[PDB]
RNA sequence: GAGGGUGCUUGUACACCCAUAGGGUGAGGUUAAGAAUUACACUCACUAAGUGUGAACAACACAUACAACUUGUGGGAUAUACGCU
């Protein structure tokens, strides 16, 4: 049977359910020592992952040895003496056990060294630099983390442990979009995927990757949408008789430049403001806008490919077609402007992952 | 090319027989005029039909 | 001239993405359509099978038949115009 | 207590000193042939250096430091690639690992790779003939047996100057390196320049103006600087206010009988802080101008009047407005003396 | 008046407040000066923000409308402000 899901993530903020502040700030401490952890982990784990190809490389050049990555006990030619990814797990391990919990480094683990073996490509040649892994990583944890999972009535909140820590979670005024998810999960009826956990700052989040379903409508494919994506119209879109324009240039390019142009504004004026204490608190102002006009992009585009995909819907549109989006992008390639002011990559894989969740077939041309 | 109808053409109400354009009234050429033709362009060239 | 410059970016290049839609050239699509354009639209549009489904038929690549089915499109839509002309 | 010398960084463009196409073509093969070898390298050291330093992390596998690692990428490249640029680049890299090797254990930083695109490095053995030629106007040399002239294009800035004094031996230059972006041979060249003690000389006069939104303009010679911008003095200025107002504004609603004192401190000390935030602004403002005086050893410093009449002015009212402005003048002249320059009157 | 805090996350606006927060400071290194003292786009860090209960800078309860809600990680690339020539 074929995958009859589409991976989705959400976003829920979770509080330290307990009763005095310096338990919580031990805990949060704690977490925040999971961070460093796993950075410096992520670190450890690529550079071990690239040091033993150039070892082969190096035998390679010295006699053309056709050394692979394999246990030597099941290969001639392998090098290793376990799999690699328990190479990488057990040098990691070795040193930042007993500090946090190992299932991140599982997690850590798979996740980079699935994309380095199609990496290697690009490796071999030399066009990608290795990854320096941030310090504000989201550090991720395995679905084999999740327990006790529970709606505490008297306290209005789910409870569960993460790796030994309660925790009440804060849907807040959220009683029914996420509400129904959480408790689709308690009775066993939604599946969960390897999740990831931010912190911002006293706030703490779990980005969890619910696997959701596509939903079935009453679609005709031969009914044919077709959409074009400009600077100055954002969706333009046909279907027969009715026409649907989604976005203005105002909302869209002008704002987006209004807050562009408010950094620069801050940056000049951050030249003389306070003084002498240093380049972070001079810097402080511009660290405000640290994501704005990506969150404002990010909010239009899913409102925009929600509006053509609430209108393909109504129609019934089964295809739904982006017209001269090829040469739109070969334009846009060899200009500053349409590049640095007008997402179409976003745009088009929001669309394409909100119409194939729908049944919508995407074609572009 | 000089705006003059052809020969064998049918006059029906209303076409052009022979094509004029008349040099407009260019005031002085005050600066905002002289930004909106900068930036947009001589869309408004100086002719009247 | 730099800062008119910089106004004429502003106002004109987010109208220059849809002036070459304005200005998309008339091809002339009255040529015959071919038999796989044709068998990927029929499949398309009357046996509704999806495009991967055509794809495994015709083993053809997915953005292969893509470019297929909407040049059928395009050269179906310029027969209609011409028959509602003519009509 | 900093390095007395001062390292700078210079990209020109080198073309290949031979008459006809085929032997420019030939060279720049060799030359990006030599990039290849470079890059493999580069990473074949660092990955074993690694190696070495990190055996006790190392056991998942089977079975000077500079000298063996060095011997063999020779024995690899010799002949095809002249030892100098791999020794040059063997030492560059024991040199950075030693420099981060604590950030490296800690694993705060990856492993720093290289790519097809780095630009290889070069030492000054490479580099012989450093002299100047005006008859092809080409400052040339010849590295690794091969003429170079330099294409230096419609260059007017400071690489003619810089290496003018770099052929004459004015100027001491550092390991460097080439770089074959996109065909056009480039040479990023580090120089090791000596700080001239600055001194000041009264023979250079220093042109200080007041503005509308680009406060105070200093221009001498071929160089200019402006202390600040309009929006910049204005923005804590149009705070100071607005806040003045609605704290106002609160008091005159707010609970009274506690004494007029307790209502009005903060209405009085807000307006207060507007003449520090000035006073300040002006301090930083002939600060930065007596930094440019000195920077740029200028003796002599005046400040236009620049007033004229009707024309564009007398409607706007200029930022930090006339030339006495809380005392703007004064402040200019105490500073003046204070750091030597001779600030007179415009 | 911008900008913000609480009102699950994002956007808009909204009630209540904070907001000279583009500020008020503390420490370390360094520099200059006879000193006071100044300086650093040098480094690190602290400090403001709904109502009620509550001795409380403890904790708990309560607190607006519409739309959206698949993200995270990394690489390549460009540009902005600042510093040097």
């Amino acid at each position: 049977m074929g995958k009859s899901t589409l991976k989705h993530t959400r976003k829920i903020q979770i509080l330290i359910d307990l009763p005095t502040k310096d338990e919580k700030k031990e805990v949060m401490d704690m977490m925040y020592q999971w961070r460093d952890r796993c950075f410096r982990a992520a670190n450890i784990i690529v550079t071990h992952l690239y040091v033993q190809e150039m070892i082969k490389d190096f035998f390679y050049l010295s006699e053309g040895i056709k050394y692979k990555l394999a246990d030597e006990k099941k290969d001639e030619k392998g090098i290793l003496q376990r799999s690699r990814m328990n190479t990488t797990y057990r040098v990691v391990s070795d040193r930042f056990k007993g500090e946090m919990p190992t299932n991140i480094l599982s997690t850590l683990n798979h996740g980079l060294i699935s994309s380095f073996n199609k990496n290697r490509v690009q490796y071999w040649k030399g066009e990608r630099s290795l990854p320096n892994f941030k310090k504000d990583m989201a550090f991720p944890f395995g679905l084999q983390g999740i327990s006790r999972l529970v709606y505490d009535e008297e306290k209005k909140a789910f409870c569960f442990r993460l790796y030994r820590v309660p925790f009440k979670t804060y849907l807040g005024k959220d009683f029914t979009d996420k509400r129904m998810l959480l408790e689709r999960l308690v009775k066993g009826d939604v599946k969960l995927c390897a999740s990831n956990i931010q912190l911002n700052g006293g706030k703490i989040f779990w980005l969890a990757v619910f696997e959701i379903e596509k939903e079935k409508h009453s679609l005709k494919p031969e009914v044919i949408a077709e959409a074009s994506l400009s600077l100055e119209y954002p969706i333009v879109v046909k279907t027969g008789k009715n026409r649907l324009t989604i976005g203005t240039k105002e909302e869209f390019l002008y704002r987006r430049l209004a807050i562009q142009a408010a950094r620069r504004r801050t940056q000049v004026g951050a030249t003389y403001s306070r003084s002498g204490k240093g380049k972070k608190r001079k810097l402080k102002a511009v660290d405000k806008y640290h994501k704005t006009e990506s969150n404002y992009v990010a909010h239009r585009i899913h409102v925009y490919s929600r509006k053509l995909i609430d209108f393909c819907i109504k129609h019934q549109a089964g295809t739904l077609i982006l017209m001269n989006q090829e040469d739109k992008v070969g334009i846009a390639k060899e200009e500053e402007f349409v590049l640095r002011n007008w997402s179409y990559y976003e745009l088009m894989t929001k669309i394409k992952y909100k119409a194939e969740k729908a049944g919508i077939e995407l074609i572009i041309g | 090319e000089y705006g003059m109808i052809r020969i064998g053409a049918e006059v029906k109400p209303g076409d052009i027989l022979i094509g004029k354009i008349t040099p407009k009234g260019e005031s002085d050429p005050t600066p905002e005029e002289k930004l909106l033709r900068a930036i947009f362009g001589d869309k408004a060239g100086d002719v009247k039909d | 001239k730099e800062a008119i410059e910089d106004i004429k970016t502003i106002v004109h290049k987010g109208n220059e993405l849809g002036s070459n839609d304005t200005m998309t050239n008339e091809i002339k699509f009255s040529g015959e359509l071919s038999e796989e354009q044709a068998k990927v639209l029929k499949m398309r549009c009357d046996l509704k099978y999806s495009f991967s489904e055509i794809a495994k038929e015709l083993e053809l690549s997915e953005k292969e038949v893509h470019q297929e089915f909407m040049k059928a499109y395009k050269l179906m839509k310029a027969n209609h115009q011409l028959q509602l002309q003519s009509a």
